[PDB]
């Protein structure tokens, strides 16, 4: 199962790092996303990241505040937002994309595996 | 990009009765489209891909239909422990987006 | 040179700890690769050539 980082408070400027770290290997065999859930309204898509050929994926919007990286030893994913805001209070998920048996989808699948989420809140 | 309207949002539903939900998409994603159930709390739980294949642990009485662009869900028998918030997701561009989500409600 | 269609990995495990990238599926219409060198600008360098020829 994936697990991340406990619940987390922030002030505006400071910059967060969440983590997932997965345990059950799956590394070099999925590839995984970086969700947000603002309060109380729908998702919204963050990043993207495939350890085994290394290729991250940040969305449009998030494109110059955060960035991810992947540590293979410790088996552990980290997503640091910089510039965090008022409006960067969300839970912050990190997901797997979907396995049909041993053959997991790497590049575009339905999230199958979450993690349980990180409140992360900067009020300002 | 594309953008998922769900149409009807906190639909109010009593236990073992229908609901039917709708995922209406921005532009066409063929059949590339799950549904998920979040509880307040938990992280989301997938049911639907392919927008009709259910999976392993969710009951017969969920049903997901619809092709193109407009989706549903139907309930068709409700029970005290289906009553969370739903979204649609597409995964037929690059980046997949999620729908707003549309609770279930409990008054009778 | 292009290849039009939209791939997507799904690796698929064949042993311990060792795994198979296969191509899960192609998303979209499928349309055959090409390659383009334009007409004008490769008629003139075989006419440079077979002058030097
Ligand atoms: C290779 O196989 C092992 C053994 O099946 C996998 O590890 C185990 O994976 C299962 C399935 O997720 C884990 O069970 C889960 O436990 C959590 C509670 O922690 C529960 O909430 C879930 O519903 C589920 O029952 C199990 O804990 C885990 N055992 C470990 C990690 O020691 C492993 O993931 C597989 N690896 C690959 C690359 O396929
Ligand atoms: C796989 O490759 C195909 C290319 O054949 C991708 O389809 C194309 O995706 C782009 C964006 O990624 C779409 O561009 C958009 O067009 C709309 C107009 O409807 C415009 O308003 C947007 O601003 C954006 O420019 C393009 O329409 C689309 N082509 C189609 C649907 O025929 C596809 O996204 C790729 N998917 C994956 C998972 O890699
Ligand atoms: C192979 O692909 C390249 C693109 O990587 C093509 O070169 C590009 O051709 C376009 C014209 O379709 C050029 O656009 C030009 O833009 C300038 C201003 O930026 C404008 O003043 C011109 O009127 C024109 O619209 C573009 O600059 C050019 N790119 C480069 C790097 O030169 C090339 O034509 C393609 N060749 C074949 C055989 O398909
Ligand atoms: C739900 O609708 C189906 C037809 O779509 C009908 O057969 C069934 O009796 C309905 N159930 C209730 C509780 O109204
Ligand atoms: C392929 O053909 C079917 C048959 O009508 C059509 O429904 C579908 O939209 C077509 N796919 C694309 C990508 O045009
Ligand atoms: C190529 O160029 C030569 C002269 O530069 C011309 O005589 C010939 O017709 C051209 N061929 C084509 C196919 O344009």
């Amino acid at each position: 199962q994936l697990v991340q980082s406990g619940a987390e408070m922030k002030t505006s400027g400071s910059s967060v790092r969440v983590s997932c770290k997965d345990s059950g290997g799956f590394f070099p065999y999925a590839g995984f996303r970086w969700v947000r859930q603002a309060p109380g309204q729908g998702f919204e898509w963050m990043g993207g990241v495939i350890p085994a050929d290394g290729t991250k994926h940040y969305a449009p919007k998030f494109q110059a505040r955060m960035k991810m990286t992947v540590v293979e030893s410790s088996r552990t994913l980290y997503m640091e937002l910089r510039s965090l805001t008022s409006t960067d209070t969300a839970t912050y998920f990190c997901a797997r994309l979907q396995c049909a048996g041993f053959s997991c989808e790497m590049d575009s699948g339905p999230f199958d595996l979450w993690g349980q989420g990180t409140q992360v809140t900067v009020p300002s | 990009d594309i953008q998922m309207t769900q149409s009807p949002s906190t639909v109010a539903a009593f236990v073992g009765g229908n609901v039917t939900l709708s995922c209406r998409t921005s532009q066409g994603v063929g059949n590339r489209l799950a549904w998920y159930q979040q509880k307040p709390g938990k992280p989301p739980r997938l049911l639907i891909s392919r927008a009709s294949n259910r999976h392993g642990g969710v009951p017969a009485r969920f049903s997901g239909g619809g092709s193109g662009t407009i989706f549903t869900l139907t309930i068709k028998g409700l029970q005290s422990d289906d009553f969370a918030t739903f979204f649609c997701q597409q995964y037929y561009d690059s980046r997949e987006t999620f729908g707003q989500g549309s609770r279930v409600m409990m008054e009778k | 040179c292009t290849r039009p269609n939209n791939n997507t990995r799904k690796s698929i495990r064949i042993g311990p700890g060792q795994a198979f990238y296969a191509t899960g599926d192609i998303i979209g219409d499928i349309r055959q690769a090409h390659c383009n060198v334009s007409k004008a600008t490769w008629n003139e360098t075989l006419g440079k050539v077979v002058k030097q020829l």
